[PDB]
């Protein structure tokens, strides 16, 4: 049985987008969804083309829906191979929130990181060493991964 | 000047306000008609964090141009 609140968060995204970020359902399921975030003006990240992955779980929207951040990005909330620690994917979730405010919420995640709660340590540790330096390594990533 | 907002769960609202006025001033006028408490509320321009401190003018906001929100407790 399809639910209905699955082609929903589809047909508003193509009814009314969310600037930066561009997004792709698929013929073959409505529970899985393609994006590409526009990199951030005035960032280490400034020029990456980021693909993602998204997954609607059989609870949604009783329960979070779920993404893998298929783009190499260089970061201090995301895991050795691709898996994106925010909290919004997991924690208090409800029907209030989209697939509209999941996009938006890992768009402020490039836009502005989190060293103070961070997953990749040795990044955060870098981040506390030299902001500069960390700042060069996220662009030589971005440079050598993202810009496609 | 007029600004507006258009993500949440299906609603529009709109800021009525000047280009000198800080992001914590707009952020007391969402607690003013949306009820959200001011530590609670980010508000996004274009993947962008608005600062509590800064001002429209400080990302270079104007007229007609349209914020989003995002809710947590640390940070501004």
């Amino acid at each position: 049985g399809l639910p209905r609140r699955i082609i929903k968060e589809t047909q508003r995204l193509l009814a009314e987008p969310v600037p930066g970020i561009k997004a792709e359902p698929d013929e073959s399921n409505a529970r899985y969804f393609h994006v590409v975030i526009a990199g951030p003006q005035d960032s280490p990240f400034e020029g990456g083309t980021f693909k993602l992955e998204l997954f609607l779980p059989e609870e949604y929207p009783m329960a979070a829906p779920k993404v893998r951040f298929m783009t190499k990005i260089y970061h201090p909330n995301v895991d050795k191979l691709g898996r994106i620690c925010l909290d919004i994917l997991k924690d208090k979730w409800s029907p209030a929130l989209q697939i509209r405010t999941v996009l938006l919420s890992i768009q402020a995640l490039l836009s502005a990181p989190n060293p103070d709660d961070p997953l990749a340590c040795d990044v955060a540790e870098q981040w506390k060493t030299n902001e500069a330096q960390a700042i060069e390594t996220a662009r030589a990533w971005t440079r050598l991964y993202a810009m496609n | 000047m007029q600004i507006f907002v258009k993500t949440l769960t299906g609603k529009t609202i709109t800021l009525e306000v000047e280009p000198s006025d800080t992001i914590e001033n707009v952020k007391a006028k969402i607690q003013d008609k949306e009820g959200i408490p001011p530590d609670q509320q980010r508000l996004i321009f274009a993947g962008k964090q608005l600062e509590d401190g800064r001002t429209l003018s400080d990302y270079n906001i104007q007229k007609e141009s349209t914020l989003h929100l995002v809710l947590r407790l640390r940070g501004g």
